[PDB]
RNA sequence: GAAAGAAUUAAAUUAAUAUAAUGGUAUAACUGUGCGAUAAUUGUAACACAAACGAGUGAAACAAGUACGUAAGUAUGGCAUAAUGAACAAAUAACACUGAUUGUAAAGGUUAUUGAUAACGAAUAAAAGUUACGCUAGGGAAGGGUAAUAUAGCGAAAGAGUAGAUAUUGUAAGCUAUGUUUGCCACCUUCGACUCAACAUUUCCUCUUGGUUGUAAAAGCUAAGAAGGGUUUGACUGUUCGUCAAUUAAAAUGUUACGUGAGUUGGGUUAAAUACGAUGUGAAUCAGUAUGGUUCCUAUCUGCUGAAGGAAA
RNA sequence: AAUAUUUAAAAUCAAAUAUAUAUAUAUUUGUUAAUAGAUAAUAUACGGAUCUUAAUAAUAAGAAUUAUUUAAUUCCGGAAUAUUAUAUUUUAAAAUAUAAAUACUGAAUAUCUAAAUAUUAUUAUUAUAAUAAUAAUAAUAUGGUAAUAGAACAUUUAAUGAUAAUAUAUAUUAGUUAUUAAUUAAUAUAUGUAUUAAUUAAAUAGAGAA
RNA sequence: UAGCCUUUAUAAAUAAUAAUUAUUAUAUAAUAUAUUAUAUAAAGAAUGGUACAGCAAUUAAUAUAUAUUAGGGAACUAGUUUUUUAAUAAUAUUAAAUCUCGAAAUAUUUAAUUAUAUAUAAUAAAGAGUCAGAUUAUGUGCGAUAAGGUAAAUAAUCUAAAGGGAAACAGCCCAGAUUAAGAUAUAAAGUUCCUAAUAAAUAAUAAGUGAAAUAAAUAUUAAAAU
RNA sequence: AGUAUGAAAAUGAUUAUUUUAUAAGCAAUCAUGAAUAUAUUAUAUUAUAUUAAUGAUGUACCUUUUGUAUAAUGGGUCAGCAAGUAAUUAAUAUUAGUAAAACAAUAAGUUAUAAAUAAAUAGAAUAAUAUAUAUAUAUAAAAAAAUAUAUAUUU
C-alpha cells in the first residue's frame, strides 16, 4: 500500500530467456554428476575412461536423490516442462492460484519444477 | 574421474544449511575451482547444491600450480640483455 | 457319537481410574480376594533429562532393616503430568562440635521440625489521595495507511406502478468506485466569522438531446453532452449546520493543512478569580452551567503585484 | 450447410522420452480473443520522446504490444550459410570464406596484469644462524556500527646527547619518499643558536560537533 | 545470568560440518530354497502425525412412495388407501483448531566410510557490547481473507553493506570495496534516441489495448466439437 | 590589564589572470577544450600551476534511531580553552630477579609448602596407580558419593 516495490507481474522476454538457461544449466549439472558416476563404476569394474564413455550400458545411480531427479515425474527436464510452469508458480493466496516466478525470493537460485496436476 | 566444480552463483543470500553444503565442499569465493574423486557421497553433496555450482567430469585432476601455470597470459615479449 | 476340561479367536480401554484435560491401561495401571499395614523406612547417591542462576524430574549401584511370596522377586507412597514460597529473625527436640582466664554455664554450630512473603524470585515489622497554583530531566515508545462505516455506481429483479418487473420505481442478498463522514493503526506531538479566493464535476440555473399506458398543451419525472457565464438578504443562535421571513433562472456538492490568524477578529473552545448542580470525608473533580480574562515580528530566500537599470542588436 | 452443452490434454488424439531390436508398458507436453463496465480536485505522466507501415520508390522502413522460441532447431553424434573481400575469363549474372553447439552491453563479481599486509609451505642474498632483514613462487584472507585485540605518528616535559650563520627554527610556493609525517630547492624574519638524532619515563598529549 | 562476539593456549584430539551405506523387492548367476554376487526398481535404517486425503469412532448436516415409535386425517364396532411431525434403525451423500481409521516432502537423528585440515568441535585464563528491531517471501492467532496494524514460527537482507538492476528507492533481484590497472568471462537487468549494447522465426492485437505498480460481477461482438 | 615581535584565521576595500548576461539544485570529483603564469637541458610537437567553455556522476556533517537529504537534534565564522585521571586495595596475564622457597631483613608479618570439615584432640602407597591412602557422611571395618596424594629425584 504505502511502499513502492515496483515488481510487474509478468516477466519479460530476455528474464525468459534467462530463466530457461538457468534449468538447462541445472539439467547439464544432473546429468554431469550421473555420467561420473557411471564412469566410475566402470573404472572400479576394471574398463578405461575411452570405453566409459563408449559403453553402451549405462549405470544408473543408487542413490535416492540422483534417482529421484532423474525421473522426470519429480524433476522434469527444461524442454520437458509446461510453457506455464516455467514462468509461474503455485500460490494459493492468489487469484488464479499463480504468481510470476520472479516473484519468488531468491529465484534465480531456488528451482521449482512441479505443480499441482490440476492447479 | 574428478568433478571439477566451480562455485558460479554466490552464497549471499543462501541459506545457512545450503551455505554449510558448500563450505564443506573445499569451495569458497565466487568462481572457485575444485576437482573431487568422483563418489557418490562428493556427488550427493553436489546434487543438494546444485544451482550454485557448474560440474564437468574429468580424467585426471590439476593441482592448484598447474592450474596457474595454465590461467597465466601471454607476454607478448622475448627479452634479450644489453 | 457325547460329556467335562484346557482354553483359542473376534470385539472391547466407549465402563473404571481419588480429582480437570491429555497420553496410558484388559499382558490391565480397572475390579475381587488372603496376608499385611510393611517400602507413606536409614547413610552414600553415579549418570542422564530439563536448565541462566536458584530450583525441578527419572534413576542404576553399595550398605541397614522391614512386609508379602513356594519361588522368581516386588515395594524408598498413589497409571503419569498440578496440589506451592528463598534467605534474615524467632521457636522445639536431638548431636557432643566450639565453650573468649580456667570449670560449669550463657551463646553459637550441625541434624530434624513449625509458621507464607497470592504483585506468589518474596524492598520495610510498619503507608492513601489531589494540584485548572505547580516545578525539573526526558520521550512524544492536522498529515500518512485502511475502507468496517458513510457516499456512489453497476449486474440481477421480489414487489408497487388501475393493465405491464424495467415511464417512474428497485426493500434481503452480489460486484466494485471515492477517500468528503464516524471509526480503526500509531510512521509523523483551533470551530465559527471577515477578506480574497484558485481548482474539480458527482450540473442547482442557463444551451443541445433520448425516454415517459405513465410526454395532448403548460408544468413536470428520468437520463446523455456540457464547467462559458451565474449560483441571497434578514430574525435566533459562538456556531459550521438548522427553523423561519422575503427574494431568485438557481439559491449544487466538494478539494485547496475540514484553503486563508508572519491577512483582521477572539464570540465558542484551552490556565490563573468566583458561584451553582452533582461526586468525594477532604484536598479537589466534572467530553456540566455562568460572569471575566495577554501572545507578538521592521521580509533574507521562493512566489506574486508594479516599476527601472545592464545586455548580444 | 443447418437445430448447436463446453472454454477442456482428466478422458481421447498427436508429437517426444525410459525400458524394448516381429511390439508393448510407463512418463512429459499441446485446448481463445477485442471492446464496455473505468471513476476528482496545482499539470497530460509507459521515467520522457515516441512505438502498429505503404506499389510505383532510390545505399534504406514496416512494433519499440502480447504468447512460444532461436541464435537452426535437434538429442543425453548432423548439417541448411541473402554473409562480406576475389575470379580464370566467362561477355542474365557468375565460384571463396571467416562468424555462427559460447549474438551484444553489463558490477568495486571472477580471471589476467602489477602493488601492500597476515598466515601455511618452498627458495635465494646479507650479518633463539633451528634466528633477523630483504626478495621470489603457490595457496588462503583483508566491508563494517556496538565491541575486542595488535602497531605506529604529531605536541610537551625529565635522563643521556655531537654539530653550527656554508647552521637552526618558523612561514609560503614547487618537487621526493606508498605520504595524519618528514625531507629537498628558492624566498622572508629571528637567532652564534636545538632539551636536536636515537632509547627510555611521563603526561593539562591530537576537537566541526556538549 | 544464559544466548550471540574477542584475545591467548591445550593435547593418548577429528570428537565438528556435509553427503553415502543401512531397507523392501525383481531378474540373472553362482555358492551353500537360504544365502553370497552383480544389475535394476521403490521418496529407501529408527522417531513423528502437519499438508493432502477421509467420514471410521466423537462432534455436526441432508435425503428416502424403506422400516420401528407417538398423536393418529371421507365408511366406521378392533384395523387402511397416506405429496401427518419428531426420535431410532437401513441405505446414499457431506466437514472439524482443540477428529485422524490412510498419510507426504522438509525435519529430528545413529554407527562406519568418504570429503573439508591454510578447516571445524571441545576445554582453560581473561575482556565486552546487546536485552526498543525493520521489511520481503511462506504457514498462522487477533482484526473485517482491512492497514506502512499487531503477536509470535522457519530463511534472507538492512541493522553494521559500498557496487549493478528495480526511473527515484535502508529491507526486493545480483553481488560482498586491501590498492591500482582495464585485456578477457560474466551475474541480475537491458540493446530505436535520451543511454553502454540485436538480428531473426511462428501466431495474435487495431483497442495506443499495451509498452516496469494487470480493476470485479456483468454485457456485446467474434473463434470448433460433434 | 607586563614587554617586543607578529605574511595565524575569520572579516573589509582594491588590483591582476581566467570564466560568466539562453541557464536551474551540498558548489565537488572525473573527462576535456581554451586563456594566462613560471621554468639557467621548453631539444618541443615541452612540463607544471591558476581559471564555473563543455560532458558524465553526485540527496552536507554529527547525534539518535528499525529507519533521516529529511521539513527530527546541534552549529554565523575563525583563534584559544574543554572530557577515563589520582590514591588504598583484590583477581588475572607477560617479562625480570630469586626459587622449595619469595619479600623484608631489628622483631614481626604476608603468600607458597596438604587435602578436608560447621567444627573437634583427625590428616595421604602394610614390598605401588587406584583396586592403595587422607578427609567428610556410616562405622566392627569395609563397600558407596565427591575431592585430593604417592609410578636420579621432593612442588
Ligand atoms: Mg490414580
Ligand atoms: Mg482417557
Ligand atoms: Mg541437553
Ligand atoms: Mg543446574
Ligand atoms: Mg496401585
Ligand atoms: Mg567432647
Ligand atoms: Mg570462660
Ligand atoms: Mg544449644
Ligand atoms: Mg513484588
Ligand atoms: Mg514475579
Ligand atoms: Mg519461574
Ligand atoms: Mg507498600
Ligand atoms: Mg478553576
Ligand atoms: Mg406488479
Ligand atoms: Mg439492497
Ligand atoms: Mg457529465
Ligand atoms: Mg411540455
Ligand atoms: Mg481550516
Ligand atoms: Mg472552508
Ligand atoms: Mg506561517
Ligand atoms: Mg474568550
Ligand atoms: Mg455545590
Ligand atoms: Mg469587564
Ligand atoms: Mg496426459
Ligand atoms: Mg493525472
Ligand atoms: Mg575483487
Ligand atoms: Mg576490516
Ligand atoms: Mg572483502
Ligand atoms: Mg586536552
Ligand atoms: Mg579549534
Ligand atoms: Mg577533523
Ligand atoms: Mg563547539
Ligand atoms: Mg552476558
Ligand atoms: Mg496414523
Ligand atoms: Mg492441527
Ligand atoms: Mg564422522
Ligand atoms: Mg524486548
Ligand atoms: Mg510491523
Ligand atoms: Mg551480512
Ligand atoms: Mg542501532
Ligand atoms: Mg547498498
Ligand atoms: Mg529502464
Ligand atoms: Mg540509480
Ligand atoms: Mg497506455
Ligand atoms: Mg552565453
Ligand atoms: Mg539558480
Ligand atoms: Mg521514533
Ligand atoms: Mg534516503
Ligand atoms: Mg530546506
Ligand atoms: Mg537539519
Ligand atoms: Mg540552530
Ligand atoms: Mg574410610
Amino acid at each position: 500500500g504505502g511502499l513502492l516495490w515496483k515488481i510487474p507481474w509478468r516477466m519479460s522476454t530476455h528474464q525468459k530467456t534467462r530463466q530457461r538457461e538457468r534449468l538447462r544449466n541445472v539439467d547439464q549439472v544432473i546429468k554431469q554428476l550421473t555420467l561420473g558416476l557411471h564412469v566410475q563404476r566402470c573404472q572400479d569394474k576394471g574398463l578405461t575412461y575411452q570405453e566409459a564413455m563408449e559403453s553402451k550400458k549405462k549405470y544408473k545411480p543408487r542413490s535416492k536423490s540422483l534417482r529421484l531427479l532423474n525421473k522426470p515425474s519429480v524433476f522434469p527436464k527444461e524442454n520437458q516442462m509446461s510453457s506455464k510452469d516455467k514462468y509461474w508458480t503455485f500460490d494459493k493466496k492468489a487469484v488464479g492460484y499463480r504468481k510470476g516466478i520472479h516473484k519468488v525470493p531468491k529465484w534465480t537460485k531456488i528451482s521449482i519444477r512441479k505443480a499441482p496436476k490440476f492447479f | 574421474v574428478f568433478y571439477k566444480v566451480t562455485l558460479s552463483r554466490s552464497l549471499i543470500g543462501v541459506p545457512h544449511t545450503t551455505k554449510s553444503i558448500v563450505k564443506s565442499l573445499g569451495l569458497g569465493k565466487r568462481g572457485s575451482i575444485v576437482y573431487k574423486k568422483v563418489n557418490p557421497a562428493i556427488a550427493g553433496s553436489l546434487a543438494k547444491v546444485k544451482e550454485l555450482v557448474k560440474v564437468e567430469v574429468t580424467e585426471h585432476e590439476l593441482t592448484p600450480s598447474q592450474q596457474r601455470e595454465l590461467r597465466k597470459s601471454n607476454p607478448g615479449f622475448i627479452v634479450e640483455k644489453r
